């Protein structure tokens, strides 16, 4: 041909290991992981952190964390389906 | 955006054909581990920590500020009431101090 | 096989939390261009000379 | 305040 691809320096086993760093970080530790060290937290208190953030006052949360843990794991379901469904 | 940590401030400086920021910023450091629980029960009634958070180092519980150790005595006026303590998941047992509770001596 | 950083597990769980003791001030470097060399070409010049 | 100073 006279033409040529050349590879990416970083594989897609390599990306999968950055976005797995990045979301186990986020799980485990909140921001804090980009601002320093990463330091553990309860997700639930995480989430009582993202919350109280929105201007909703944090004992919405623990007050209602079965229901809002259901409509997380709902809507995440949705994602699977609504990829799946179309290119 | 403004350099990595939590930005306080920077400073420009010139350079040829561009620019240079000088970015402050504050790293937290020199963690400890404690436990922790999202709320607490006193008289039946579940508090939670006006801001900050409950934490403890083994024997008494504490309130402090996140970002920097700093622990208080847990009281009315560090912390607000939101119903009964059934609702909770993690709510742990503590006294919460009173500061008007003495001035009754009167 | 180039290394993308230290291995880590952090220590998670339902109960646990880690709380900065002290700081430290930071002071970073950045750089941006702004402007390129200001040119301009006589095509006639450069062309028919 | 004014219940708590009615003792
Ligand atoms: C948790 O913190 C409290 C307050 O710093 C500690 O309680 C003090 O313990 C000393 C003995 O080590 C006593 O002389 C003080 O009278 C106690 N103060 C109070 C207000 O009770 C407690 O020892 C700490 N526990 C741990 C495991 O570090
Ligand atoms: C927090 O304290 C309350 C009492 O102030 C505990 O509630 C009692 O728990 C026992 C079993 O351990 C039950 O038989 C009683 O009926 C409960 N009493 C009331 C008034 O509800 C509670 O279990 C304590 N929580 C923890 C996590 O120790
Ligand atoms: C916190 O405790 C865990 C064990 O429970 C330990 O592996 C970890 O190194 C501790 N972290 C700090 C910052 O002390
Ligand atoms: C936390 O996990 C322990 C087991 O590791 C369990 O016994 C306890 O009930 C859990 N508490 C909460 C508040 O999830
Ligand atoms: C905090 O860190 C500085 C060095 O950055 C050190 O000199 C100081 O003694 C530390 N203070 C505590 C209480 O650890």
């Amino acid at each position: 041909n006279g033409l040529t691809v050349l590879p990416p320096l970083l594989t897609d086993e390599m990306i999968a290991q950055y976005t797995s760093a990045l979301l186990a970080g986020t799980i485990t530790s909140g921001w804090t992981f980009g601002a320093g060290a990463a330091l553990q937290i309860p997700f639930a208190m995480q989430m009582a952190y993202r919350f109280n953030g929105i201007g909703v006052t944090q004992n919405v949360l623990y007050e209602n964390q079965k229901l809002i843990a259901n409509q997380f794991n709902s809507a995440i379901g949705k994602i699977q389906d609504s990829l799946s469904s179309t290119a | 955006f403004c350099g990595k940590g939590y930005h306080l401030m920077s400073f420009p400086q010139s350079a040829p054909h561009g620019v240079v920021f000088l970015h402050v910023t504050y790293v937290p450091a020199q963690e400890k581990n404690f436990t922790t629980a999202p709320a607490i029960c006193h008289d039946g009634k579940a508090h939670f920590p006006r801001e900050g958070v409950f934490v403890s180092n083994g024997t008494h519980w504490f309130v402090t500020q996140r970002n920097f150790y700093e622990p208080q005595i847990i009281t009315t006026d560090n912390t607000f009431v939101s119903g009964n303590c059934d609702v909770v998941i993690g709510i742990v047992n503590n006294t919460v101090y009173d500061p008007l509770q003495p001035e009754l001596d009167s | 096989t180039m290394s993308l950083g230290a291995e880590n597990s952090v220590a998670y769980s339902n109960n646990s939390i880690a709380i900065p003791t002290n700081f430290t001030i930071s002071v970073t470097t950045e750089i941006l261009p702004v402007s390129m060399t200001k040119t301009s070409v006589d095509c006639t010049m450069y062309i028919c000379g």
